[PDB]
């Protein structure tokens, strides 16, 4: 109904780039736009066939397909890259429609295009983004994974992957993200709601007959906005969620080694200065006896003799024999090491029991005895040497570990109690084993006696060692008479209030 | 808690923690106020019978026949006053430690007796006859010349020897002035902690300590102390505050 | 340009949505495409008001640019979120142009809009995958950088911003690159070159008096696809590196006090079980001395006697004296603790001394003891217990530590050398302290021998143990007479050639 220089006028003034081309696609007419898009002058534009606009990128299915439509008078939409007059390329939207007589026979085609080089620009940046996320992803030592709000794994690493075989049996990522989502518990539900980023939870799994994995946690929430077109002039966020999970299973471990280690060294000069002053008390003991005897026999034989006691040889013989044993006991008393004043610090009892049965654990399961240790909750820390007190439990298990060899040992058990009885430290070491005959059960406390032959290890001093430390702190120590389905040595020492 | 540096300490207290590791017999030479006891004491808690019984037995106190009577037990009638049969301390302190004090007034034909104990560990009832194997600590202690007693025949010479076996003299607080300082502040020090005021001595009376012959060593040491902080108003033990005790120059 | 029925038929055929207005803007004219993409019919559109295609969403603001720059003859371009028939919601690039009479003057208008939704709905997406990048990276406890092809931070976390702060005065993320970079060398330049994941490079940094910090390096690289819009059919990749660095430093410093620790238990345990066996030795010649004494008086005084030896008390009790110093001399020889069969293995005493110095380290310096060691280069192998050889230089030191410790000492200097003689491993330990009187340098080796004050904890038996010990691998132990500034013990052992 409207003039047709309307549309003569509606092609002009677009600012895209619009051809009319003849049959062989050789450019008839252009808009404004056309020379401004493609950088042709008006002039210039006029019989120009379209496949100059062509650089090859196109693939020729899509050429074919436009100009297979076009017999069919049919249009064709697709998107392709076009070049400036400038040799710049941009993707261009192009369309091909017939034009149709008042016969409906084909006369002239149309070409028409629009710039779509922002679209390109974006689905690829989207494309390296999504590649930036895959490639960070795989080099993360700690087994970090994305979850969306659904806790769906977006993408994973081999070493989650990795983990998940090393965790899970089946070696998936997702298996893996279920079991941490239960252990990892407020950090995940605090980031999940408020997005608040976590970071250094560490949790623990003890999965059994392993050292257990000690796992370093962190956490962020990964935020993506709307992407909607309608949502242009207001994007709107979403939240997904980082689990950073690191191994720091060896570092804490290895920090009880350490303690344990120096635990076990510190206690182990004691029971050789107890050895050492314990097989010396038994040097001018062996002497002190028979010395002794004869320093009184001198006085004996001189006094009834008197005068000719001095022209007695027999007068002269013990007279030698004494002194030199009283120059022996002198020399042998003079010599003796003097403790010095080792630094009495806090010392939590519990804290190292638990840490020698782990030392003397591996020869306790090596018999197959069960060591069940009770920890007493709230034990109070002894104001005293760490090293001496630490010693003496030493002593008190291996005897009665060797025991628990004995056929005499049923079930082999080696039970370890600490408790406060009658204001006192009462440490009662039980053992399954024979036990000590009743007639023995002291002279095994004497210095050197070994109901096992000394022939093996059993200087018949770890008993006298124990009560030498025990004595030290004025304790006490004895054998429980009343269990005798092995031995259970009590020792009582005193304790800071 | 027992205080000496000079060389006769050296003897006597690694003597004490020695002594009290075995089961030997102890014979503890030594005047009065010289430790006997405590020394003994010392022993028990540094032996491994520091959990076992520890009997002290003055062998002065008690007559002849009610100390054989004693060490080894006797049946009911055996003599006068024995309303009820009483076991023996030999057995009473079986794997016990046996502090005899003034060992050396048992009578002669009693001293054979103990040494047939002392030395196979086996002795017999006052009025019985069952030989017991005992694992028995004694200790033994005595002031008395025992070498008068067996030069006048008193004493039997071969349970002396076997007495003074183990041999502790702890020497006489004269001869070991130079611990006279340090002896003197664990005992100022835990009275003046324990009254809760500092109970100090003055420098006068330290010099009696120095030039004292000591005939009790820190027996009558302790009883002055101790006494003195009570008139001492603020602690300060004076000399003056010193004679109040009692004690002789 | 050609005739003006083509134009009506480019409009009609024309594939974006073009209609001819009037000056209210109602349409009165409508072709193909604007059916096509708004979904209203050709009749619906006819009389029709292009508000329809107004669905508000838009702001107001920009129509009055549409309309007003309509007024002075110039065309306006904008972005438009339309309305089709069906409701959806599109990005509508809208440009509007006035129609000109012949006369000039305008007559019509003109609505014309292209579909730009796919543009939008990928920039948020490069927003929205942008924003995974940036928030990923904060709460990863391993410091880890993005660097491009020219090495410069792309991407850096707090931690490597503070790693920055802690590795590198300036605190910048470049600069901590640049040390960073440094230090990796071939992972780093594998990675760079090939883009080869490397995984567990481990460096180690020492600080100058701290524990030096060790930092697990680990490495990926990351992929960038080509953006513009010429590479639609055929994106071209290029590499970044992202670098992962774990902190490990804490764990190795732990790992050697272990060590250090549980060696010191060893020689404690080992010195006890030696100490005890030279000890014996001692009792049992100490004993042998008068005992012996005592059992030859019985003879003696026995002839004499003649018959009355059956009755004498003084030989009844000195008669057992000899018994009981017989059973004591038994005793001590009996009780002998029989080492459990120590494999006489090769030692190299280099490494122990370098042991045990570490292991002494603490009471050396407390005195202000210098230790000058000086291990020998090529040492050979001493055959023996490597358990006994371990205690031979802690007893040693020992020795010189205690009478170091007296104050009779002004300067306080420790020295130690090894070196080999005679088909031997000789060792020396030299110190500053009192010493040895030339006259006791042998006799200090008999066993327990000590002129060190009783206020220190003088044993005797260290060199004994040394003798001892020297005496189990088959060597000679002596001090050297000619050193008077101090004591210098010698130690020789036989080595496994
Ligand atoms: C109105 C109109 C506008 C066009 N606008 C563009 C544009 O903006 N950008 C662009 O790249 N291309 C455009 N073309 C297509 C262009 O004409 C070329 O087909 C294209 O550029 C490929 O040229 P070539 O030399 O690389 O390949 P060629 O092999 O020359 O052609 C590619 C395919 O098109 C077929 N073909 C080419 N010309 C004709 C013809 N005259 N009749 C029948 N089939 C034919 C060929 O048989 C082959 O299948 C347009 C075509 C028309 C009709
Ligand atoms: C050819 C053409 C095509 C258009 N296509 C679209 C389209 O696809 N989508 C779309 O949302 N809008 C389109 N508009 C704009 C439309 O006319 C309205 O401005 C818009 O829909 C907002 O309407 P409203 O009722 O919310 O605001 P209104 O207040 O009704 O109008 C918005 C502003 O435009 C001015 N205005 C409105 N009509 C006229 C007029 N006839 N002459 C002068 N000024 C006027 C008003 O003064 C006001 O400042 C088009 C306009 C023209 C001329
Ligand atoms: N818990 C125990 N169970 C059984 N026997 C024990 C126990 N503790 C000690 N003994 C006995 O005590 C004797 C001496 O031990 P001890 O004097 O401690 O040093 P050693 O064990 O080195 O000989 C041993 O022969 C042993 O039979
Ligand atoms: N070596 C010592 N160190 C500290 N105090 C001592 C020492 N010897 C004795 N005493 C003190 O002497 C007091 C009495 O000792 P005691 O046992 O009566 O000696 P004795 O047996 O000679 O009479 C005790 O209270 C004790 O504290
Ligand atoms: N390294 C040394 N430094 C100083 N003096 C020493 C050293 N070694 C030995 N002596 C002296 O030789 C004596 C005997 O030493 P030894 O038999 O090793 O045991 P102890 O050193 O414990 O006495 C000591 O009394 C000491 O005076």
């Amino acid at each position: 109904e409207l003039l047709p220089e309307i549309f003569r006028q509606t092609v002009e003034h677009a600012p895209i780039a619009i051809s009319i081309t003849d049959l062989k696609a050789n450019i008839l007419y252009a808009n404004r736009a056309f020379r401004t898009i493609t950088g042709y002058g008006s002039e210039e534009v006029l019989g120009k066939n379209e496949s100059i606009l062509s650089n090859g990128t196109t693939p020729r299915l899509v050429y074919q397909a436009l100009w297979g439509r076009l017999a069919q008078k049919k249009p064709w939409s697709g998107v392709l890259v076009n070049r400036r007059k400038d040799k710049t390329l941009y993707l261009a939207e192009l369309t091909v429609a017939p034009v149709l007589n008042e016969a409906g026979e084909t006369i002239y085609y149309l070409g028409m295009h629009r710039d779509t080089s922002e679209l390109h620009e974006l689905e690829q940046r989207v494309n390296n983004q999504r590649l930036m996320i895959e490639a960070v992803v795989n080099a993360a030592p700690a087994a970090m994974v994305v979850l969306d709000r659904q806790h769906r794994v977006m993408l994973s690493n081999p070493s989650f992957c990795r983990l998940a075989r090393d965790l899970v049996e089946d070696g998936s990522s997702e298996s893996l993200v279920a079991l941490l989502r239960e252990n990892l518990a407020a950090p995940f539900e605090t980031l999940e709601n408020q997005g608040s980023a976590f970071s250094g939870k560490e949790i623990s799994f003890d999965l059994g007959g392993r050292s257990p994995r000690w796992l370093s946690c962190h956490g962020r929430a990964i935020h993506i906005e709307n992407e909607q077109a309608h949502v242009f002039f207001a994007p709107t966020e979403e939240r997904y969620l980082l689990l950073t999970i690191n191994d720091i299973s060896e570092l804490r471990q290895k920090q009880q080694d350490s303690r344990l280690n120096a635990l076990k060294a510190l206690m182990a000069e004691e029971e050789l200065l107890e050895g050492m002053r314990e097989t010396f008390n038994a040097a001018i003991h062996r002497l002190q006896g028979p010395v002794n005897l004869i320093s009184a026999a001198m006085r004996m034989l001189e006094r009834r003799l008197g005068d000719k006691a001095g022209n007695d040889p027999v007068l002269s013989a013990m007279r030698e024999a004494s002194t030199a044993g009283m120059e022996a006991l002198e020399n042998l008393s003079g010599s003796i090491p003097v403790r010095m004043a080792e630094s009495k610090m806090p010392v939590n009892l519990n804290q190292l029991i638990r840490e020698v049965i782990t030392l003397c654990t591996d020869q306790l399961l090596a018999q197959g005895i069960v060591v069940d240790w009770q920890p007493a909750l709230r034990l109070p820390w002894v104001m005293g040497g760490e090293s001496s007190l630490r010693s003496m439990i030493k002593h008190l298990v291996d005897n009665a570990i060797e025991s628990m060899s004995q056929n005499q040992v049923s079930r082999r058990e080696l039970f370890i109690s600490t408790r406060v009885e009658n204001h006192l430290v009462r440490m009662e070491i039980t053992d399954s084993g024979p036990g000590i005959p009743p007639d023995l059960v002291l002279k095994v406390f004497e210095p050197f006696f070994s109901t096992k032959p000394p022939h093996r290890v059993g200087r018949g001093m770890g008993l006298p060692v124990v009560q030498e430390i025990v004595a030290k702190h004025a304790g006490m120590v004895h054998v429980d008479t009343d269990y005798r389905e092995g031995c259970r040595i009590v020792v009582e020492l005193p304790f800071s209030a | 808690m027992v205080v000496g540096h000079t060389p006769t300490m050296r003897r006597v207290f690694d003597q004490i923690r020695r002594v009290a590791k075995w089961n030997s017999t102890v014979l503890v030479l030594g005047e009065s106020g010289t430790g006997k006891e405590l020394i003994a004491s010392a022993i028990h808690y540094n032996s491994p019978r520091a959990h076992r019984p520890f009997v002290r037995l003055n062998c002065a106190a008690l007559p002849e026949t009610l100390l054989e009577s004693e060490l080894f037990g006797h049946e009911k009638g055996a003599f006068t006053g024995a309303v009820k049969q009483r076991k023996g301390r030999f057995e009473q302190a079986d794997g016990g430690t046996l502090f005899l004090d003034e060992i050396g007034e048992i009578s002669p034909m009693f001293q054979a007796k103990l040494l047939r104990v002392l030395q196979e560990g086996e002795f017999e009832r006052v009025g019985g006859n069952q030989t017991v194997r005992v694992n028995v600590r004694i200790v033994a202690a005595t002031n008395r010349d025992l070498e008068s007693e067996v030069e006048k025949g008193k004493f039997r010479e071969d349970l002396y020897y076997r007495l003074n076996v183990m041999a502790i003299r702890i020497p006489p607080l004269r001869e070991r002035t130079a611990d006279i300082p340090e002896l003197a502040e664990f005992l100022l020090g835990k009275i003046g902690r324990q009254q809760g005021r500092p109970l100090t001595v003055t420098d006068s009376a330290i010099r009696l300590l120095m030039s004292h012959r000591w005939p009790g060593n820190v027996r009558e040491l302790e009883n002055c102390l101790e006494r003195s902080a009570i008139m001492s108003e603020d602690g300060t033990i004076t000399r003056d505050v010193v004679s109040l005790t009692g004690v002789d120059n």
